């Protein structure tokens, strides 16, 4: 369910971001999505452990 | 949107959210167009926030 969260970006759908935005701003949108999903995965791995 | 460049040379044309190059592939609905005149130095005031 964490896939549908925007994490403060433009949109949750990744292909929409890559198909609507130039790489100068797609870089920071990608960065925000990566850090949000990486934090979620870190929490999941800690709870699983 | 190919008729935009054929009218006049633009001043700023800075775009937020979507790039002003890949505007012929994404699909959406119900655009909104508003028109007014600004006295030169306050064009940058027409911006989010």
């Amino acid at each position: 369910k964490q896939l549908s969260s925007k994490f403060g970006a433009i949109s949750s759908v990744l292909n929409d971001i890559l198909s609507r935005l130039d790489p100068p701003e797609a870089e920071v949108q990608i960065d925000r999505l990566i850090t949000g999903r990486l934090q979620s995965l870190q929490t999941y791995v800690t709870q699983q452990l | 949107y190919s008729v935009l460049y054929n009218f006049a040379p633009f001043f700023a044309f800075k775009c937020y959210g979507v790039s002003p190059t890949k505007l012929n592939d994404l699909c959406f609905t119900n655009v909104y167009a508003d028109s007014f005149v600004i006295r030169g130095n306050e064009v940058s005031q027409i911006a989010p926030g």
